[PDB]
Formats: structure tokens, C-alpha cells, sequence
């Protein structure tokens, strides 16, 4: 029953696969075992300051219709996917729906 | 782009009845050893259902 | 100096460890997992070490059940 | 009512550890006598101490 | 007062202590020093044995100690008699049916 | 990203020059270096003189490591294995094959050699990893992958 | 150590580097380099500037840290005889005892009104304000009056 | 190596540091000397 | 109150180890191979003993 | 269109319906889009009636079950109405999901249809 | 304390936090071609400090699934003869361990020089976030506030003349 | 119990014999675990009369840790002190 979830041991170890020989000089890095026990120290950090610091809060607005279907504007930069436009207009749309 | 990438906590939330018959299972065989086959009788229908 | 106590091994990590007699003084009154386990684990030590064999053999009954 | 029982025996526990820590040196509950041992081992050493002073002048 | 009187006690133990270290050795003192500091916290420790507050704290450490106790069961076929008979070879020259005792 | 002069092609004199600064950087190459001749040779072996000098370092701490993990770590560590839990002194619980742990401590002493030296090896790369440092190979950009040509490191008359 | 006199590093805005000016903003950064460039190195400044910060350091910081250093150093001196009898007076030992305590306290009540008074002069001060405004100092203005406070330093030194 | 990170610190350049860093070492080796001489003659 | 001993205390300690010595020497007081002379004089961890 | 993510919030029932009613009038839907939402609300309608009747059924032969049948009115009335209230809320729940499951799948054949889905392209 | 915090992959307490999962979200929302060089250069060494990482992480919870999965058996080690229900059980437990740690945010300076970069890049990032990802930005931007970042993008911006574009949530002004 | 099988062989008065003229077979009483040998090298030699018995046992197998601790330390001051000399020269 547990096979359907292969596709994250591709995502796992596929990444592992496409790393090139050490000496073609690609990029002359091996961070194997650095990066092993500087993420441990890592997780000992985050974990520490999940458990014993500031902990941002999750509370939103969970009552007005399409609230974080957020349109272009100078808040945003308009940096976003160029067929968007047409979401724009949905949303503009849909927030004169409900006033 | 096509990881195929499944959630996890959904996966989680179906695992729930296989994990449960097999601690069944273990502690029906494992109480064997002192239990008659009426009184196991509820753990073998739990496990049929 | 140095070898004081860094060369000279302790007492402790030589010679066998002895029975520690805090463990059994106050026992709670059950026959409960804690208490089965000490008696199993005095009767299997008794068995891994003793030259007799009546006691071994009793131990060894004792132990099964 | 419970919880207070609860509360007690928890208390009587401490203060016969307690009494235990503070008063074994004087009975032979413990075997082979070794709280008692203990704190006469630290009278020696007390008295070494000062012998040492002395000797040292 | 309370100052002068003080520095004049800090001078009369150190000319004491001049003294002692003109006929002593650096590792004398040193050792000295390191026993009678031992000795102290000891006598702090003892101090405070039989206070309530840290006989608690003590008694919460032994129930954390002895709350976790776990059996290692022998999970192969011989079971405890196997296992037994496994632990029986430095007596086994001790016992009747190996002293030497010829036939004829 | 501006631009510099390039010169005109050279002339014979310097063609001779160039061709001497490179035969003469031939020359210094050890014989027990094998890198072959090609555009980044120079550039890989700067980067594997780097590697080897981390290299020695971390062997050192590791070695080091072991020293401070012998008496501070891994023994105390094996001071548990004297009594169980239960407070019986350690016996042997055999998994498949019923050794006979005749001697002294075979058991005790296994199964706590078995339980450290892992351990000591773990704790002593651990600290050869936290102390030793990778900075004089690490490029954060990998600016240093440039192809540095033979006749560029010599000058010639 | 014994050999140098290092009463000149933890005072005066002696301690100011590029680490201080990074985090800083705008005008904390003008007010920061000004500071430093004052007090370790006047000569960048007009006559009169020179006059101004002066007498605005001396009443807040300098001579402050003179008069408290006196009065802990006073404290040392409760009574001077210290050691002495009828019999015998020990002028020498009070001497070296009077000078071993005082110079001890001066020093501490002087450390002590700096590291308190010292970042509050800099940052709520309205002289330090407007003549960081008249004169806006740059980066690279700090770096060479830092490079000429360790010139300078090291110029007493060898003097 | 570590006056001369000390002194890059501050505002300097690694070539200008070591005549600053040669001069700092010939006074302390001075007065390591004179020190030394003191201790003799008393 | 106080796991420090008294004075008291100490009393009753002192006589621990003539006691023992003495219980040692009345249980086998038959022993002609037994020789006392080394329970004379005793050091600290032999008086702890 | 929709944002993605865990910490994203969950389509609430205003914004379902919002977008039912857009798929099933606007235009710039394809007829495909709106006839999949027209058969969502055609076929999930008889689960709800189906869940309450089946419901209602069950709580009546539940209501002088053995041991029911026995209870003073207070229990009786309770016990009685558990099935009725467990087959309502399968009904109810059968039908908002089947509905929406299909709702939702014609809502990402309309983002395919105007191409409104970044990384998503013929 | 540490002699590698030149090292790109490593962090202070004080770094910017994301979780894995906050990591891998934030990619799903970016475009390499608004990037430039130096930012591409910034998450390709990222993806492979990341990708060491999701490797490793299970290795890191594989002791606490293992002493949960024992603790849940009961009292007894039945070493090579409890692996059956032992590992039903960690295959349970691994999971729930791994989406603690996963969830739980990690602090690197490639996580604080992506988003809190003063240049193009870090503001593109950052806009990105704040309007495709709504809720990763809700928690960013709590956690960048209380790290003294002064950012136009943030929702506890006091200085602006737009309302903000979520909840903000409480904190000490 | 027995550790030799020429003494496990030599004189048995457990046979199936007599145990079939008292009828009780006692499971304690398998063969399977009547006889085991020592673990340690035994091989035989000609004597002067008849074989002779030769162990050959090498080494102990209840080391702990510290000796092997204490007996590795020059092993490391030497690797210390190699790789310095490799970083100076
Ligand atoms: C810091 C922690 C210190 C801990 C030890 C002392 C306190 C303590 O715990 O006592 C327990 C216990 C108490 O037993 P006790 O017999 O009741 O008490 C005896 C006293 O403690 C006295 O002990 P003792 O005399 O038997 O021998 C130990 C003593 C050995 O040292 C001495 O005896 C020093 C005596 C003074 C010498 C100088 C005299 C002249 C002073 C002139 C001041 C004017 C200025 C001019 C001079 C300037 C010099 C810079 O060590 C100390 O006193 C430790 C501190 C020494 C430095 C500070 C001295 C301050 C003097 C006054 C200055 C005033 C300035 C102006 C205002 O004492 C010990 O265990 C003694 C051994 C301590 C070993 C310490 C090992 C290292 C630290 C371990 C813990 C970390
Ligand atoms: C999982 C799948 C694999 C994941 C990793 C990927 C594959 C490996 C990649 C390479 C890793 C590697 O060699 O890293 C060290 C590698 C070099 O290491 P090294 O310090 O030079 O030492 C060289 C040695 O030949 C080699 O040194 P080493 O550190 O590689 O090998 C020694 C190390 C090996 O450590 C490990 O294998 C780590 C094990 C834990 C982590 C496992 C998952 C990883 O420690 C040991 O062998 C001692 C035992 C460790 C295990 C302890 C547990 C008990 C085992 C024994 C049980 C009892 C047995 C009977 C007695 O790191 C670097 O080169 C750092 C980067 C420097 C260049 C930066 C360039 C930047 C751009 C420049 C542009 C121009
Ligand atoms: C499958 C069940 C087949 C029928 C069965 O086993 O009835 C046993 C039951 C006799 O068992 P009992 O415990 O010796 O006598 C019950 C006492 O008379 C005392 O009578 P009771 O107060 O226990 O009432 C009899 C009981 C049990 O009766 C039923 O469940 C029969 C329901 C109709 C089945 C067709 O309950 C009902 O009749 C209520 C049924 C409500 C709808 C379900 O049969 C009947 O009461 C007559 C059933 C006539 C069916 C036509
Ligand atoms: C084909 C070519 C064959 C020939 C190639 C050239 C020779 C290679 C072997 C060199 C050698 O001396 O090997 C003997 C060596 C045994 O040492 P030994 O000199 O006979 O022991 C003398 C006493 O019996 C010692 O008995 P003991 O119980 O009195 O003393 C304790 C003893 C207990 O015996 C053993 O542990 C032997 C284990 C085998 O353990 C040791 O002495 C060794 C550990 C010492 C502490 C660690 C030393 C530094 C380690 C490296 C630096 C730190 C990392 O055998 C092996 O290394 C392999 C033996 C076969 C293993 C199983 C193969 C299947
Ligand atoms: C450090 C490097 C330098 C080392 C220098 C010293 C080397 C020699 C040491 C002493 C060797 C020796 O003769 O020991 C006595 C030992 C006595 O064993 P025994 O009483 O006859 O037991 C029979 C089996 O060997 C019993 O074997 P077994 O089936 O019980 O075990 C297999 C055996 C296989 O070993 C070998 O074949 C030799 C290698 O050992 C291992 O595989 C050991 C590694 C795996 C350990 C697994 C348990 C711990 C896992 C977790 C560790 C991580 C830390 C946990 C922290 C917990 C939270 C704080 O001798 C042998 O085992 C004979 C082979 C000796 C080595 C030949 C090469
Ligand atoms: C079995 C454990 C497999 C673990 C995952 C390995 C992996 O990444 O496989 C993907 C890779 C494939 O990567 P891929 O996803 O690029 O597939 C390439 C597919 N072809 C060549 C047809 C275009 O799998 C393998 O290389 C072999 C997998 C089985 C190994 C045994
Ligand atoms: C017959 C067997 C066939 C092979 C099956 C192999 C399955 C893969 C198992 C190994 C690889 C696991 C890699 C997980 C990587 C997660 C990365 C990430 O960011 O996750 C965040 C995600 C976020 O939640 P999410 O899973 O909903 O993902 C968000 C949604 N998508 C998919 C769109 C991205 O997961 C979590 O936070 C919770 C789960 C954490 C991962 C748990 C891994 C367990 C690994 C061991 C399982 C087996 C133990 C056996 C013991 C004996």
C-alpha cells in the first residue's frame, strides 16, 4: 500500500543523480557531510526557537469571499505571470460582486 | 514541473485502517497464549470488519 | 599529572558492578511490570553467574514463568 | 478530598527521604553500613585539615 | 571604620600567608586550596539535605529514574534453558562427571 | 562589466617568450601530480593544492577529536552499562547465537564497545566537521573556476 | 598590558569602526562618524567647532569622568593612616596603599561615567546634532580619521 | 597574522599594515628587553 | 535539620570501629592463627572496612 | 488562480457558491464547462433526499429497537433520532462533496481554457 | 563558536527562518528570468544546500520516531523479534516527526539574502511572496518585522499610506 | 555438563537403556545441550605416550574501552603530528 508514493523517493534521490563527477570542475563542491551536521545544528536552532521564542501567529480573515485573491497593483510590482491580466479582471469582477 | 508530489498528510489519514489490523493482528497472536477462542472472538470480527 | 586522570582507569570500569541495594529496598506492594522485571532480570544474572545447579535449575522454572 | 490525599502521600514520601538524607549515618538500615561511613569519612578528612595546618607551622 | 579595620585584617593574613608560601611549594597550596574548596561544598551540600524544597527536587529526579524500566526478553527457540546451558563452561570442570575416573 | 585594450597579435619575440613562460610552467609540474594538459589543469591544481591543505587540517582535528572524546564523552558514556535499569548488574541477552561469555566481562565489556565506538567515531567527526575550517576552498560564486593560463604566471625576460 | 597605556581605547569614541556605521541610519551614521572624527581627530574641524565640541565634551563627558573618577578615588581614602600604631607609623606602606586603591577607583568611576553618560551624549545631544549637519561627514571620512587616530596613537606611543 | 587582521580591522591595507605591525613588534621586543635588563639589575 | 553531623553524632560514630574490632576479636577469639596485633593500629579506609 | 500552499485558506462555502454561479451563467465559459456543472447539480441532488429519507426510516424502526423501546422518553427520543441525524448529515455531505468535487473540476478546465494557471501550457 | 559562519549554508539564531515546506512553496512562485545572475547564483546554492537537506532530515527524527515507536510497543525490547510492530509503528511515526521538523523553520543566510536583500532582486522575491504565497508572506512578514526589517512590502508598515493587504496580527509596537 | 566429548562418551549411565527402565525422560536431559566445547583453538599433538591437547588462544575478547583508548593515544599524536609537518613542509 505504500508504493503510489514513489514519486517523492524520485524527488529524493533523482537530485542525488544529476551531481557530476567531483573532477570535471564544474563547481569543485562536495557538502555532503558539512552540510549533515550544519543542518543538525540548524534543526537544534529551529526547533529551540519554534519551542522557547517569538512564533509568528496563523490567525487571517477567514469570512470575506476571495480576500487573498490579491490583484496586481503598486503593491505588488506587477512582477507576476503576464496572462494574469485576466485573473485582474475576474477578481476586480468578483470584489463589485460582493460590493 | 511534473513532480507528482502527493501529500503526506493525506497518505497519513489513509494509513490509519492497515496499522490498525496489524496491532490487532499482533495482539491476537500474542494473547493466544492465555485467552480462549470466544473472548477473541471480538478482536477476529474487528479485524473482518 | 596528567596521567593522574587521564591514564589511570577507574575502579568502577574494571571490576564488575555490584547489586545496587537502592532498588529493591522499597518496593510497592503489586506485582506489577517493574517488580516482575527485577525479579527476572536478579534470577537471569544468578543464572549467567553461579557454580550451582539446583538453584540454576529452580531459577530457570522461576524464570519461564 | 483525593487530591489532598494525593498532596499527602507525596509529602510523607519527602520527608522520609528527607529524614533518611539527614539522619542515615546514625542507623544500619542502609547495608553494609555505608551513609554512616560516609560521614564519619568526612570527620577524618575534617580533622586531617586542620592537623595539616598545624603541621605545616 | 569598617574599612580601614578590614584592610588592616587583609594585611596582617597577608603577611601570614607570605610567610607560609616563603616555606611551601605552588602545588602544595594549590592542592590545599582544591581540598579545603571540596570540603566546603560538601558542607553546603550537607547543609542542605534536609530541606524540604530540595528533597523534592531529589525525590523528582529518583521518579524519573527508576520510571523507566524495560525487560529484555530471550526471543530464540532455546529460551532460558538454552541460554542456560550456555553460561555453564567455567564449571563445568568443577563437577563429578568430569573428574577422571578410569574403567579399569 | 567595461572592457580592457587588446593588444595587437604578437610578434615573433614575443610568441618565443610566451612559448618559454609556458614550457618552463611545464617544468614545475611533480611527477606525482597527474593532471593532464588542458585549459583548467592549473586552475584544478590550485584547487587541489587547497583541497589537500583543508584536507590535512581535518585529519588533525579528527585525530584531535578523538583525544577529546576518549575521557570526556565515550567513558562516561560506558560508565551505563554497569547496572540495568532495574538496578541487577548487566547480564548477556542473546539475540541469535548463545555465546559463551566466559571471561570477566565479555558481556558487559562487548556490549559497551559495541554501544561507543560508533560513538567515539561519530563524536570525533562531528568535531573534526565543527572545528576544522573550509574557507580558503570555498567560493561562494565560483569566481575561481577561471582558466589561468601557463604563460600568464611566468614572466620571461 | 604594563608596557602601553590603554586608557585611549574604550573611551573618547575610540571603539567606533565600520560595524557601528552599518546598522546605523543616515543620521545616526553622520552623527556616529562626527563623533569620532571630534574626538580622535580635531584637526578636520573649523577653530571654532573645535572650541564648541570641546566645551560641550568637557562638561558632559571629559571633565565629568574627571570629577567622579576624584570622588570614587576619594571613597578609597576614608582613612588615611590606614596602618599605623603608636609604636611604630608606616608612612611608605600608607603611600603605596593610597596608591594602588585611588588610581584603582579613579579608573573604575571613569570607566563606569562613560559607558553610561557616552551613548547618550551621542545620541541625544544637540550640539554633536547640528555640527554633524554642518559638517556631513562620508565613509571616507571616517576611514581616514580612523587610520589617522591609529597613526596618532601610535605616534604617542613611540614618543 | 593576527596583528595583521587586527590592524586591517581598522582602516589599512594588508601591505601598509606590516611596516606598522614590524614597528609594533620592534618596541614590544624593546621593551620586553629593557623589562628584562630591570629584572637583572634587581 | 542538617545533614552535618554533631558532636552527638560523632560520639556514637567513634565507637563503631572499637566495636567492630571487638565483635571481630569475640567471635573468633578460639583462632590461634589469628593475630590481633594488626587490628591495633588501623588507618582510615581499614577503620571505614 | 487560486492561491497554493498549506497556510492558504480553504475555499469557504461563499466563495463555492460564487464560483458555481459563475461557471453555470457566465460567458467566457465554454458550453462543456457549464453542462459538467449542470450535471454536477442535477445528479447530487438525490443524495441529500436519499441520506434524510433513508434517515428518517432508520430512526423510526431505531425508535422501538429492543433496548430503546424500554428508555424513558428523554433517552429514547435521543437514541432514536442518532440514525436519522447520521444519515442526514451522509446525505448532506455526499452531496456537497460530489457537487463540488465536479464544480471544482470544471473550474480547472475553465483556468486551462483561458490559460489563468502559471507553469500549465500546450 | 563555529569556524565555517562564512559558509552560505550555515546561520545564526538570527537569520531569516523558513521551513522546508515554506521553501519549496516560495520556489513554486518565482521566475528565473526577473532574476539576476547574483540572485540565480543565490538559489542555485540554496537548492543544493536545500536538497543535502530533505535528505538528512529523516535521519535527524529517525531517533525520536524510534524512541516513540518503542515507547508506544510498551515496556519490552524485543530487539530482531518487535521490528515488525516496531516498524509498523515507525512508518506511522516517522512522518508525524518529519512534519514536525519540516514545518519547523531553519535559519540560513541564504534564507536571510534572498528575501531581505536591498537590491532588485530581494524586493522582486519578496513582492512575489506577498502576493501569490498570502500566508507564507503573513509569517514572513511577522518574522521579518520582529527582526528590525524595515521593508515597504511588510504589513506592519507604519509609514505607508495603503492599508495593508492582510490581518496583521499582534504585536509589540 | 560436560566440555569433552571423550569424557561426555567415555562413561554414560544416562542411556537410553536405563532411562527406558525408569521410563522418565526428563527434557532437561536433551543431548542437544548435554556437551559443548570451550570456543577457544583445540587441536592434538603426539605426546609421549598417547595425544596431547594443545589450546591455542591468542587474544582476550573482554576489552573495554579504555585500553583501547589508552593504547591508541600514540597512534594519534603521531597522525598529529604528521599532518602538521605535512602542512609546514
Ligand atoms: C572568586 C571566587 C573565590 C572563591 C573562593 C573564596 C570564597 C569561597 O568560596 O570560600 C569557601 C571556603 C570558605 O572557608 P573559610 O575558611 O570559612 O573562608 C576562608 C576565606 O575564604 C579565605 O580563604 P583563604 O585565605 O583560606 O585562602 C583562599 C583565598 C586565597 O586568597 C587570599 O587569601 C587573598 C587575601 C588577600 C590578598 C591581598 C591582601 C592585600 C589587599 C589590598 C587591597 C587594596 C589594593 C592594593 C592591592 C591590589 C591588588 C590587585 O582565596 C580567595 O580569597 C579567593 C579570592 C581571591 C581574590 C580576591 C581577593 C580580594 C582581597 C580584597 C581586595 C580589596 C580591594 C579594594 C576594595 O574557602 C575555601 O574553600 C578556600 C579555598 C578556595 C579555593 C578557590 C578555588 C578557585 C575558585 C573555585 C570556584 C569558582
Ligand atoms: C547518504 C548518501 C550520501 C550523502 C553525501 C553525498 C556523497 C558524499 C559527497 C562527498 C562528501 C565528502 O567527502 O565531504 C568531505 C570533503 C572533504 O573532506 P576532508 O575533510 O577533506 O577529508 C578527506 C577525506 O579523504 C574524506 O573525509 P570524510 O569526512 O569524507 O570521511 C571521513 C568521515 C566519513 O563520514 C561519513 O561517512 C559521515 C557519516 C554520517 C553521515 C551519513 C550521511 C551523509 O568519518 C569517518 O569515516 C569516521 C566514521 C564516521 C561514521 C561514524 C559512525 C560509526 C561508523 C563505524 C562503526 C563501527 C565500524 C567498525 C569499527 O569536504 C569538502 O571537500 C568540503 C568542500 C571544500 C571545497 C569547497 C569548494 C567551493 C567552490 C570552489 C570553487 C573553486
Ligand atoms: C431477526 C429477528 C427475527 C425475529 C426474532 O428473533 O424474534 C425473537 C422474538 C422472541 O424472542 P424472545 O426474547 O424469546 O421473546 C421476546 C419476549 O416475548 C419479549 O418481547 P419484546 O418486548 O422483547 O419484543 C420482541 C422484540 C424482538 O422481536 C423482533 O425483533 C421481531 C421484529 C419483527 C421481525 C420480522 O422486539 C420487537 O418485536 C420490536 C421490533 C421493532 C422493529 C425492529 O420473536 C418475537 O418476539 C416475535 C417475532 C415475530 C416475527 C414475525
Ligand atoms: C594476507 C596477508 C596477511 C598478512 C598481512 C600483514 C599483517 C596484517 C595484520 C597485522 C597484525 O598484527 O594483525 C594481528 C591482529 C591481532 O592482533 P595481535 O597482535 O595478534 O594481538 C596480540 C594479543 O593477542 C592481544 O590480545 P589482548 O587481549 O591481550 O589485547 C587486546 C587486543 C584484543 O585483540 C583484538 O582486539 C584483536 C582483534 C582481531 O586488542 C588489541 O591489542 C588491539 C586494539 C588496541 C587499541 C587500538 C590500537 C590503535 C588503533 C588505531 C588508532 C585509533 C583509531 O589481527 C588483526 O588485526 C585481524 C585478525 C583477524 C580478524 C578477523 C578476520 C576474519
Ligand atoms: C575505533 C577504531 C579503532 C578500534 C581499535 C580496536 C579494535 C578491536 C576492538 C576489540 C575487538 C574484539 O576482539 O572485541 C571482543 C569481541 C568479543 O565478541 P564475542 O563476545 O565473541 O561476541 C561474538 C560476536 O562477535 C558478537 O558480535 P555481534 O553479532 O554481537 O555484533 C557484530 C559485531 C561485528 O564486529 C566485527 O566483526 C568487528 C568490527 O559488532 C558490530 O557489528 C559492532 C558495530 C555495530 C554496533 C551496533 C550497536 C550499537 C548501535 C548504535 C551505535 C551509535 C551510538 C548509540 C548512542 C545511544 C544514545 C547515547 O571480539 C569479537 O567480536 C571478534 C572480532 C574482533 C574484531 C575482528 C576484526
Ligand atoms: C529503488 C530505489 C530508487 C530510488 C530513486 C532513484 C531515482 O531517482 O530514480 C529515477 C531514475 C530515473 O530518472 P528519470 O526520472 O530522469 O527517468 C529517466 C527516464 N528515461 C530514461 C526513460 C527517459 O531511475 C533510475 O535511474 C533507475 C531506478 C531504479 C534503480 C534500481
Ligand atoms: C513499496 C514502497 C515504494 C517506495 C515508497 C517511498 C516513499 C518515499 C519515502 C522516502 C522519501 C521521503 C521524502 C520526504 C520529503 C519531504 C519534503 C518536504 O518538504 O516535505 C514537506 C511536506 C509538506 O506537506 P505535504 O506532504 O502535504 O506537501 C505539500 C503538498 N505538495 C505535495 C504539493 C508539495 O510534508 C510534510 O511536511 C509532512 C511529511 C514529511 C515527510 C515525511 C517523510 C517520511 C519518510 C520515511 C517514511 C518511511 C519510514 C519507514 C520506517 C521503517
Amino acid at each position: 500500500s505504500w508504493a503510489y508514493m514513489y514519486p517523492w523517493l524520485k524527488f529524493i534521490f533523482r537530485k542525488y543523480l544529476d551531481v557530476p563527477y567531483y573532477w570535471f570542475y564544474l563547481n569543485g563542491r562536495e557538502l555532503g557531510i558539512r552540510v549533515f551536521f550544519t543542518d543538525l545544528k540548524l534543526f537544534f536552532y529551529g526547533i529551540t526557537n519554534r519551542l522557547f521564542d517569538f512564533n509568528p501567529s496563523s490567525i487571517k480573515f477567514e469570512k470575506y469571499p476571495f480576500y487573498y485573491w490579491i490583484n496586481s497593483s503598486q503593491l505588488t510590482e506587477f512582477n507576476q505571470y503576464r496572462k494574469f491580466v485576466i485573473r485582474d479582471s475576474i477578481i476586480y469582477s468578483l470584489n463589485n460582486y460582493i460590493i | 514541473y511534473k513532480t507528482h508530489l502527493f501529500s503526506w498528510r493525506w497518505f497519513l489519514i489513509k494509513l490509519l485502517p492497515s496499522v490498525s489490523i496489524i496491532l490487532l493482528g499482533y495482539y491476537l497472536q500474542l494473547t493466544l497464549k492465555w485467552n480462549l477462542f470466544n473472548k477473541q472472538n471480538t478482536i477476529v470480527l474487528l479485524i473482518t470488519l | 599529572m596528567i596521567w593522574k586522570y587521564l591514564q589511570r582507569t577507574n575502579r568502577g570500569n574494571i571490576i564488575q558492578a555490584g547489586l545496587q541495594h537502592r532498588k529493591f529496598e522499597n518496593l510497592p506492594f503489586k506485582q506489577n511490570f517493574d517488580n516482575l522485571t527485577k525479579a527476572y532480570d536478579l534470577r537471569m544474572w544468578y543464572i549467567s553467574n553461579s557454580p550451582h545447579e539446583a538453584k540454576n535449575l529452580e531459577y530457570v522454572n522461576e524464570l519461564e514463568a | 478530598m483525593a487530591i489532598r490525599n494525593f498532596v499527602f502521600k507525596i509529602s510523607n514520601q519527602i520527608q522520609n527521604l528527607a529524614a533518611k538524607r539527614s539522619l542515615a549515618y546514625l542507623n544500619q538500615i542502609d547495608s553494609q553500613s555505608v551513609p554512616s561511613r560516609a560521614t564519619i569519612n568526612m570527620k577524618d578528612q575534617v580533622t586531617q585539615m586542620q592537623r595539616e595546618i598545624d603541621n605545616m607551622a | 571604620h569598617l574599612y580601614t579595620t578590614e584592610l588592616l585584617i587583609e594585611l596582617i593574613l597577608f603577611k601570614y600567608k607570605l610567610i607560609i608560601l616563603k616555606f611551601s611549594s605552588i602545588k602544595y597550596i594549590l592542592n590545599f586550596n582544591v581540598r579545603k574548596f571540596i570540603l566546603f561544598n560538601l558542607f553546603l551540600i550537607n547543609n542542605y539535605k534536609a530541606y524540604k524544597i530540595n528533597t523534592f527536587f531529589l525525590y523528582i529526579y529518583i521518579y524519573l529514574n527508576n520510571l523507566n524500566i524495560i525487560w529484555y526478553p530471550i526471543f530464540k527457540a532455546y529460551s532460558i534453558f538454552g541460554y542456560y546451558k550456555s553460561t555453564r563452561l567455567n564449571f563445568i570442570d568443577t563437577k563429578n562427571e568430569n573428574i577422571k575416573r578410569i574403567k579399569y | 562589466g567595461f572592457e580592457t585594450v587588446v593588444p595587437a597579435p604578437p610578434t615573433r619575440d614575443d610568441e618565443l617568450r610566451m612559448i618559454k613562460a609556458t614550457e618552463e610552467q611545464f617544468l614545475q609540474q611533480p611527477r606525482y601530480k597527474l593532471y593532464m594538459n588542458e585549459a583548467h589543469r592549473i586552475a584544478k591544481m590550485n584547487h587541489g593544492d587547497r583541497h589537500n591543505n583543508i584536507r590535512a587540517h581535518f585529519w588533525s582535528n579528527f585525530a584531535l577529536g578523538l583525544l577529546i572524546t576518549g575521557p570526556i564523552f565515550i567513558i562516561p558514556f560506558g560508565k551505563a552499562f554497569r547496572n540495568l535499569r532495574s538496578g541487577v548488574p548487566y547480564y548477556f541477552r542473546p539475540k541469535y547465537v548463545f555465546t559463551q561469555k566466559n571471561q570477566y566481562n565479555q558481556d558487559r565489556n562487548w556490549g559497551a564497545m559495541k554501544k561507543q565506538i560508533p560513538l567515539w567515531l561519530g563524536l570525533s567527526t562531528a568535531y573534526a566537521y565543527w572545528f576544522t575550517d573550509f574557507s580558503i576552498n570555498d567560493d561562494e560564486w565560483l569566481e575561481k573556476g577561471k582558466v589561468i593560463y601557463p604563460h600568464q604566471t611566468i614572466k620571461v625576460l | 598590558f604594563l608596557f602601553y597605556n590603554q586608557q585611549h581605547k574604550t573611551r573618547n569614541g575610540y571603539f567606533i569602526n565600520h560595524d557601528n556605521l552599518m546598522l546605523a541610519s543616515l543620521e545616526e551614521r553622520k552623527k556616529l562618524i562626527f563623533y569620532f572624527i571630534a574626538n580622535q581627530v580635531p584637526e578636520k574641524l573649523d577653530p571654532v567647532d573645535r572650541v564648541k565640541f570641546n566645551e560641550e565634551l568637557s562638561d558632559n563627558l571629559s571633565t565629568k569622568a574627571r570629577l567622579i573618577g576624584s570622588l570614587t578615588g576619594l571613597i578609597g581614602l576614608v582613612g588615611f593612616p590606614y596602618i599605623s600604631t603608636r609604636i611604630y607609623s608606616r608612612p611608605v606602606l600608607n603611600i603605596g596603599l593610597s596608591l594602588l586603591i585611588c588610581p584603582f577607583l579613579y579608573y573604575v568611576g571613569n570607566q563606569l561615567t562613560y559607558s553610561v553618560w557616552e551613548p547618550k551624549f551621542i545620541a541625544n545631544n544637540n550640539t554633536v546634532c547640528e555640527l554633524s549637519k554642518k559638517y556631513n561627514f562620508t565613509v571616507f571620512d571616517f576611514a581616514q580619521a580612523k587610520k589617522e587616530a591609529h597613526l596618532k596613537a601610535l605616534r604617542t606611543e613611540l614618543v | 597574522g593576527s596583528c595583521l587582521l587586527i590592524f586591517i580591522q581598522l582602516v589599512f591595507s594588508g601591505i601598509v599594515v606590516l611596516l606598522l605591525d614590524d614597528m609594533l613588534n620592534k618596541g614590544y621586543g624593546l621593551g620586553s628587553g629593557i623589562s628584562l635588563f630591570i629584572a637583572t639589575n634587581i | 535539620n542538617s545533614g552535618n553531623a554533631l558532636h552527638s553524632e560523632y560520639g556514637y560514630l567513634e565507637l563503631l570501629s572499637n566495636e567492630s574490632v571487638q565483635l571481630y576479636k569475640d567471635y573468633y577469639e578460639s583462632d590461634a592463627e589469628e593475630d590481633f596485633k594488626v587490628f591495633e593500629n588501623l588507618s582510615s579506609k581499614e577503620k571505614l572496612v | 488562480m487560486e492561491p497554493f500552499g498549506t497556510d492558504e485558506r480553504n475555499w469557504t462555502h461563499e466563495e463555492k457558491d460564487i464560483i458555481t454561479r459563475f461557471l453555470k451563467y457566465d460567458k467566457h465559459v465554454n458550453l462543456k464547462t457549464a453542462e459538467m456543472v449542470y450535471s454536477a447539480e442535477v445528479e447530487s441532488a438525490y443524495f441529500g433526499k436519499a441520506g434524510a429519507l433513508a434517515g428518517g426510516v432508520i430512526s423510526a424502526l431505531f425508535f422501538n429497537f429492543p433496548i430503546v423501546r424500554n428508555l424513558p422518553i428523554i433517552r429514547r427520543s435521543v437514541i432514536g433520532v442518532l440514525p436519522f441525524l447520521y444519515c442526514y448529515t451522509w446525505g448532506k455531505n455526499t452531496q456537497e462533496e460530489l457537487r463540488w468535487l465536479k464544480t471544482f473540476a470544471a473550474y480547472q478546465r475553465f483556468v486551462v481554457y483561458h490559460g489563468q494557471h502559471c507553469k500549465l501550457w500546450v | 563558536m563555529d569556524n565555517n559562519y562564512h559558509f552560505w549554508g550555515n546561520g545564526d539564531r538570527q537569520d531569516v527562518s523558513l521551513s522546508y515546506e515554506d521553501y519549496y512553496s516560495i520556489l513554486d512562485c518565482l521566475l528565473d528570468e526577473k532574476l539576476s545572475p547574483q540572485g540565480l547564483m543565490k538559489f542555485k546554492n540554496l537548492h543544493e544546500v536545500s536538497m543535502y537537506g530533505v535528505s538528512y532530515v529523516p535521519l535527524y527524527c529517525f531517533p525520536v520516531a524510534y524512541g516513540i515507536s518503542h515507547m508506544l510497543t510498551g515496556k519490552v525490547r524485543r530487539g530482531h523479534s518487535g521490528y515488525r510492530n516496531l516498524f509498523s509503528l515507525m512508518s506511522v511515526v516517522l512522518p508525524f516527526t518529519c512534519w514536525y521538523a519540516y514545518t519547523t523553520p531553519i535559519p540560513r543566510r541564504l534564507y536571510t539574502e534572498i528575501i531581505c536583500s536591498n537590491n532588485a532582486d530581494g524586493a522582486y522575491v519578496r513582492n512575489r511572496i506577498k502576493q501569490q504565497k498570502p500566508g507564507i508572506w503573513r509569517k514572513l512578514s511577522q518574522q521579518l518585522y520582529n527582526k528590525n526589517f524595515r521593508f515597504p512590502e511588510l504589513n506592519q508598515d507604519l509609514t505607508a499610506t495603503e492599508f495593508p493587504l492582510d490581518y496583521v496580527a499582534p504585536h509589540k509596537f | 555438563m560436560f566440555r569433552w566429548l571423550f569424557l561426555y562418551w567415555y562413561n554414560s549411565t544416562d542411556t537410553p537403556s536405563a532411562i527406558a527402565k525408569v521410563n522418565l525422560w526428563s527434557y532437561i536431559n536433551l543431548r542437544l545441550f548435554k556437551a559443548r566445547l570451550s570456543s577457544s583453538i583445540a587441536y592434538y599433538i603426539l605426546g609421549l605416550n598417547n595425544l596431547e591437547l594443545k589450546k591455542l588462544k591468542i587474544f582476550y575478547k573482554n576489552t573495554y574501552f579504555d585500553y583501547i583508548y589508552l593504547k591508541s593515544i600514540p597512534c594519534l599524536f603521531l597522525i598529529i603530528f604528521f599532518t602538521n609537518l605535512y602542512l609546514f613542509l
